[PDB]
């Protein structure tokens, strides 16, 4: 009566078989794009993340993949899509709501397929058949650019404000625009998106943002030290100015005199004046340093008439090196081997209550930085989180440009190329077809729906304007008709549409293929 | 035209306890203020 007479598992492990198994993965990922589809599209509403252990840490955000990453979730199946998730934010950084919502459509449309006697590996062979109609057509409808500034420019604009729109920058999106593709710019073809560091600090509005032409930094100058020197010559090191070099060997003193001891520390003192005078042989009036700067050599520096900053990591000594143009230095024992960085002016400004050292007037200006203000803690987070996906995205159209129109235009287009497949594939696999076409064609559902409109009316005259020949039809949101892609702006980014399809049929295919699922005893934690 | 129906609560019952909340703390120092106001401890 029970499940077997005998027992052969241990006392707290669970075993599902088919029929049981395909309904725990079929609500668990179910409950998943159900959290997450309200933050979908120009319109999509905002969420709150508070913590129970963490010592109450509040977070507001708006991204479908730090809201995953947050929720503790216990189902085996729901694990897989909050995986799948943040190798999208890690991969591209935009489109991680997008590859959920769509392997989370997937599956509530195969589990009426299993109710109508129809084998899993039909609707997996079916499917296969219909991510490659899908990605021909896909490929087929890029728009290739790059050959002209004037162009290329104008599309790295639309790409922006189109990533910003659902995001609590949207409001002003005439400004974050060009602070967005300036920023990337700057990189001159470099994908290293770790030279722009993001300052941010409290008070001010969201409008006092602004994109700075040189360089800040958040460090302290030496006591009675020049704070302003017009024309200077950097010179950026790594060496250990701390106490003394230690020259680490096993060694030490044996005198039998005090006198003798004297005479040592007295050694120690001429020894750092040495390393000193050979700093100035290159000629300098700023010297940085990456390590701490004792009292002795700050006030070497200081009568000489030398800026020195002490403690700026290896995020600010690299990042320098490509502003100004100078190199890291050790060693000092060839000058002329050595190439030392440039600027105009270097003062002291005051940011809210906050000193920073600021560079106006730089040589190749290759990393910068941003400053945001705004009202809450909340605010300057989630500004940061939603800058971060304007700056990834941007640094993908570089190395592969070309563009897709989005807004809902992209979806119905690989939408129909399975239609008309499914119209000629003889068997059960025709079934099979018209779900995967029926997935795709809900994402400009969710869009309207959010905003409500009629999205039952929308969808089928786009359907209807994409079975005729006018392929760059899609939704209109700021009046709620259909209007043209080529002429509003609505543009998206090749990789990012191609990692949705590819990243959702596969784990919709993974998770279809279970039949059964087995669950060890549960490592219990110690009470007390 | 009668479309667009709403069948989440969910949604309107929590942006009313984000008013009753927020209103609840502007009555509490609204004591504290102007010339005449006193003091809390
Ligand atoms: N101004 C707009 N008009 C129409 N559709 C838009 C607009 N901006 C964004 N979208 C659409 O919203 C969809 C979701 O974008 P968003 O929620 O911002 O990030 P994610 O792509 O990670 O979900 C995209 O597929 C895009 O086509
Ligand atoms: N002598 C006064 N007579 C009338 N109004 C005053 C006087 N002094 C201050 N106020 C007003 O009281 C308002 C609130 O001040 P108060 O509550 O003391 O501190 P806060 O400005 O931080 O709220 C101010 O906008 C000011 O215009
Ligand atoms: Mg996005």
């Amino acid at each position: 009566l029970s499940l077997a007479p005998v027992n052969i598992f241990k006392a707290g492990a669970d075993e599902e078989r088919a029929e049981t198994a395909r309904l725990t993965s079929f609500i668990g990922a179910i409950a998943i794009g159900d959290l997450v589809k309200s933050t979908l599209g120009p319109k999509g509403m905002d969420k709150i993340l508070l913590s129970s252990g963490r010592d109450a840490s509040l977070m507001v955000t708006n991204d479908g993949a730090t809201i995953l990453k947050n929720i503790g979730v216990d189902n085996p199946a729901a694990k897989v899509l909050v995986d799948m998730s943040r190798v999208q934010d890690d991969e591209v950084g935009d489109g991680t709501t997008s590859v959920t919502v769509l392997a989370a459509e997937l599956l509530r449309e195969a589990e009426s397929l299993i109710a109508k006697k129809i084998h899993p590996q039909t609707i997996i062979a079916g499917w296969r058949e219909a991510t490659k109609a899908a990605r021909e057509a896909l490929l087929s409808s890029a728009v290739d650019h790059g050959s002209d500034e004037v162009k290329f420019r104008q599309d790295l604009m639309n790409i922006a404000g189109t990533t910003l729109s659902s995001k609590l920058l949207t409001h002003h999106k005439d400004h974050f625009t060009k602070l967005a593709v300036e920023a990337v710019l700057r990189l001159k073809g470099s994908g290293n998106l770790e030279a722009i560091h993001i300052i941010k600090k409290l008070g001010g509005s969201l409008a006092d943002s602004y994109l700075d032409e040189g360089f800040l930094l958040d460090k302290k100058i030496g006591v009675n030290q020049p704070k302003r020197i017009e024309n200077a010559k950097i010179l950026i090191a790594n060496t250990g100015m701390d106490t003394d070099k230690i020259k680490i060997f096993g060694s030490r003193v044996r005198v039998d005199s005090t006198a003798k001891v004297a005479e040592i520390e007295h050694a120690e003192k001429e020894k750092m004046k040495e390393k000193v005078e050979r700093i100035l042989k290159h000629g300098i009036n700023c010297f940085i340093n990456r390590q701490l700067i004792y009292n002795y050599p700050e006030q070497l520096f200081g009568a000489a008439g030398v800026m020195a900053i002490e403690h700026a990591d290896f995020a600010g000594v690299e990042r320098l090196a490509l502003v100004t143009g100078g190199e890291i230095a050790s060693t000092f024992d060839h000058p002329e081997l050595v190439k030392l960085g440039s600027c105009k002016l270097i003062e002291e400004v005051m940011i809210g209550e906050d000193k920073l050292i600021h560079f106006s007037g730089v040589a190749l200006g290759e990393a910068c930085t941003i400053v945001l203000r705004g009202a809450t803690q909340q605010i300057l987070d989630e500004a940061e989180r939603s800058l971060h996906d304007a700056l990834c995205v941007l640094a993908q159209t570089v190395k592969d440009s070309r563009t897709v129109y989005g807004g809902g235009c992209s979806e119905m287009l690989m939408a129909h190329a399975v239609t008309q497949l499914a119209n000629r594939t003889p068997g059960k696999e025709a079934v099979a077809m018209e779900s995967y076409a029926k997935a795709l064609r809900m994402l400009p559902t969710i869009i309207a729906d959010n905003a409500g409109y009629d999205s039952a009316d929308l969808v089928a005259q786009l359907r209807a304007a994409h079975s005729e020949g006018n392929t760059t039809a899609g939704l209109d949101m700021r009046e709620g008709t259909i209007g043209d892609m080529a002429i509003l702006g609505i543009t998206e980014s090749f990789q990012v549409k191609r990692q949705v399809l590819l990243s959702a049929a596969e784990a919709a295919e993974v998770i279809l293929r279970v039949d059964n699922i087995i669950k060890a005893a549960p490592r219990k934690r110690v009470p007390d | 035209g009668k479309g667009a129906y709403q069948d989440r609560d969910k949604p309107a019952q929590i942006r009313f306890s984000n008013i009753s909340a927020a209103k609840a703390v502007a009555d509490a120092i609204r004591t504290s203020l102007g010339p005449k106001g006193m003091d809390k401890m």
